[PDB]
């Protein structure tokens, strides 16, 4: 989620090969410690698992299957 | 007082069995009539009806195919 954004926000946050790195770095490294516990946020498993889950998906698409059926006797 | 009292409400105060059972006769004249009359709307419905709820049973075939899509 944040460490979605925070990927490509951490990307140019680099200035050169200058010492200039670090100075930022450190408190990036701060960052890091931040986003490590952003890792906690994500810390269990909700529904199972791609392409588990997908099977559900699948498996409500062939659930759907008698949805599209019954109906036809209505008559 | 209480014996007066029931005294007051013998039944039937028309007291005329002669006629009374003449009643009764009007009241098999209903009865006696409806008596097959009510009864034969037993097998009228069953005639129908039974297999009816076989009907019933075979919509619950479809429901069994409803069962396992």
């Amino acid at each position: 989620t944040l460490l979605r954004q925070g990927i490509r926000q951490l990307k140019e946050k680099v200035s050169k090969m200058e010492p200039e790195e670090m100075t930022v770095k450190e408190k990036k490294s701060i960052i890091e410690i931040l986003k490590a516990r952003i890792a906690l946020k994500k810390a269990f498993l909700k529904m199972a698992l791609s392409e588990s889950n997908d099977t559900v998906v699948k498996k409500e698409d062939v659930r759907e299957s008698p949805v599209d059926t019954f109906m036809e006797n209505a008559t | 007082m209480q014996i007066d009292t029931l005294i007051n409400q013998l039944p039937g105060i028309s007291t005329a069995p002669k006629h009374q059972l003449e009643k009764i006769k009007k009241l098999q004249n209903s009865i006696e009539e409806k008596q097959l009359e009510r009864k034969s709307l037993e097998s009228e419905n069953e005639d129908l009806k039974l297999q009816l709820a076989k009907r019933i049973e075979t919509f619950g075939r479809l429901s069994c195919v409803l069962f396992q899509p």
